[PDB]
Formats: C-alpha cells, structure tokens, sequence
C-alpha cells in the first residue's frame, strides 16, 4: 500500500576516544538497505539489501562523499551544541536526525519528514508545510534563525518533493519481489496454566512482513485493552517480524477469548481461539 | 539517494 | 537524558530440539547508543554473534539486534545478559522457549 523512504543519522561523542563517531542508515519501509560508518576502517556506503548492489559505482561515491562531509559537520554541530546549552568538554553527547517522504499509495508524496534531536530530545523538526520550522528551545531558536536566513528549508522541500520521491519510487521497482509484498502472519494460540483457576492465553503473530500489525484480545465481545500484556513488535532475522499479546483468563472460560489479527497481508482480519485438540 | 544540504547547527 | 533498555531472547523459528535455529536478543527503548550484549549458554559466552546497524525510533530510543547461530536441545540454557549506563549491574534474561 503506502511506502515510506527514511534515513537516520548519530554523531556520538565520546571524549578521550577519539573525534566523534557518525553512523547513517538508510531503509524502504521496514527494509534498510545502506549504511556508512565512521569508525570503519575504509568508511564507505555499503549495500544491505540484494536490490541496490545493482547501482553504479558514481552512486556509491557520491553517497560516500555526502556521509564523509556529514560527518565533518556533525562533529562542528556537537560543539556547537556545547556553547548553546553551556555544556562542558567532557561529557559524551549525542545528535541524531530523522528524514524522508511518505508516497501516497498512488504514487506522489504525501508528506516530507526531517527531525533533529540532541541528547534524546526534540530540538529541531521542519513542519509539515516543508517552509517553517519548530524549535523546542531558545538554542534550537538560534538554530533556526541560522536556517531561515539561509532558506535551508527551500533546499529541503526541493529534495523532499522531488529527488527523495524519484528515488523512493526508483528503489520500489527494482526491489519489487520483496518491497511491495506483504507476508502475512502465521497465528495460533497458546496456552498455560498460571493455577488452578486460572490460565494463559497467548496470541502469536509471526513471519510478517511489514511490521505493521494489531492484535487484540476482546472477551465476550469487549476488547480487554487494560487486561491484554502486549510486547513490543520484534525482528525474527529473516526480514520478518514476530509479536504476541496474552491474557490471564479464569479456568474454564477460555472460549469467551477472541484474538483478533490485522495485517496489510491478510484480506479480512482474523479471530482465533484456543484450540485444546480434544 | 540522501539529501546534501548545509545541516550546520 | 537516560533510558534503561527494554530486552527479548527468542528463536528466529520455534523451537525444535535438534533442528538448527538462530538465538536472537533484541534490545530496545534504549539511551544512550552504548551497550553491551552477550548471548549466553549454560553461563560461558558464545564467540561469533553478530548484530545490526545502529539505528533509533520515532521516539529517538536506539534498538540493535544480537544473533547468534545455534541448536536447542533438551538441556542446554540460554541466556542474553546486557549492560548499559543506566545498569546498576548487567541484566540477564533467560531464554524461555514459550517467549
């Protein structure tokens, strides 16, 4: 359906180990596909996925160059980020910048991204109009400022409308087996005794691709939202991802719990239940 | 591709 | 400022006594970037275990992966044990089958 193109930076600094360290990925959805580290003996953009290795080789150096000079410029920025907050020269910080486009499930951009953040919290983020910024402080304000007097957002909503959605389309076609296919997921439930009165029901949702889902636990009809332990959505190492959800019901009322399931992979969504075979 | 705009703070 | 990371040891498949698998440690919600996993069997550490790119979500909490090729049997135990700043001491998690 929709498709989203996203690249993630970090610059660490760690003082008395060396000048600050710069990693940046690139991912298609939940697919990465490049990567460039500073720390690397010979850093250089490496492919992470079979359909960008067909790229030339003016590609990969003029991704090389882009990340070497980022690099460069966010070891300034960090120093920069010392003055603005009155920081000394020894702590270990951290910058980290989020960007890219959504495509509409059509084919044209549906919103432009491009977010920045020091030491875990918001600094800077371009506003959805791709021509204003938000700056959470009076630091980020003189960052601010910097990028209105030189129209960085114009820069910005030029690569964000354009380039960024050519490619984005570009990186979909030739990644087309996997890319735009959706695994479903594998799903069944579980069950162990907890008592003598009462028992856990555990949801599986497993082998699907995008990450993506909802499941949920309704009892009797009422979804158990307060009642259902959930965990976090996690990477099985294949492409694929796995989650469950669990609920503690009373011995004996297993078949009032339903488990549903949503997923871009399935056509209608799914109820499940135990399944104690006989 | 990524973008390559001055992103001095 | 500082996040305690949020840690999962599973199989990449489930789990068949005998048959290969991957043993996986997911750490996640984590702040700052270091950190140090180790995939444990019946206490000693396992050597060539690999892992993930850095990256970070949404909210700008970090999460890596940390695999390791192996084959479960009926004895043996597993276990993923983490460090991190906001550690007071390295964490372990004991990898539970039905998990």
């Amino acid at each position: 359906g929709s498709h989203s193109m996203r690249y993630f930076y970090t610059a660490m600094s760690r003082p008395g180990r060396g000048e600050p360290r710069f990693i940046a990925v690139g991912y298609v959805d939940d697919t990465q596909f490049v990567r460039f580290d500073s720390d690397a003996a010979s850093p250089r953009t490496e492919p992470r996925p079979p359909w960008i290795e067909q790229e030339g080789p003016e590609y990969w150096d003029r991704n090389t160059q882009i990340f070497k000079t980022n690099t460069q410029t966010y070891r300034e920025n960090l120093r920069i980020a010392l003055r603005y907050y009155n920081q000394s020269e020894a702590g270990s910080h951290i910058i980290q910048r989020m960007y890219g486009c959504d495509l509409g499930p059509d084919g044209r951009l549906l919103r432009g991204h491009d977010q920045s953040a020091y030491d875990g919290k918001d600094y800077i983020a371009l506003n959805e109009d791709l021509s204003s910024w938000t700056a959470a402080d009076t630091a980020a304000q003189i960052t601010q400022r910097k990028w209105e007097a030189a129209r960085v957002a114009e820069q910005l909503r030029a690569y964000l409308e354009g380039l960024c959605v050519e490619w984005l389309r570009r990186y979909l076609e030739n990644g087309k087996e996997t890319l735009q296919r959706a695994d479903p997921p594998k799903t069944h439930v579980t069950h162990h005794p907890v008592s003598d009165h009462e028992a856990t029901l555990r949801c599986w949702a497993l082998g699907f691709y995008p990450a993506e889902i909802t499941l949920t636990w309704q009892r009797d009809g009422e979804d158990q939202t307060q009642d259902t332990e959930l965990v976090e959505t996690r990477p099985a190492g294949d492409r694929t991802f796995q989650k469950w959800a669990a609920v503690v019901v009373p011995s004996g009322e297993e078949q009032r719990y339903t488990c549903h399931v949503q997923h871009e992979g399935l056509p209608k969504p799914l109820t499940l239940r135990w399944e104690p075979h006989h | 591709t990524p973008y390559d705009i001055n992103q001095m703070l | 400022i500082q996040r305690t990371p949020k840690i999962q040891v599973y199989s990449r498949h489930p789990a068949e006594n005998g048959k290969s698998n991957f043993l996986n440690c997911y750490v996640s919600g984590f702040h700052p970037s270091d950190i140090e996993v180790d995939l444990l069997k019946n206490g000693e550490r396992i050597e060539k275990v690999e892992h993930s790119d850095l990256s970070f979500s949404k909210d700008w909490s970090f999460y890596l992966l940390y695999y390791t090729e192996f084959t479960p049997t009926e004895k043996d135990e597993y276990a993923c044990r983490v460090n991190h700043v906001t550690l007071s001491q390295p964490k372990i998690v004991k990898w539970d089958r039905d998990m």
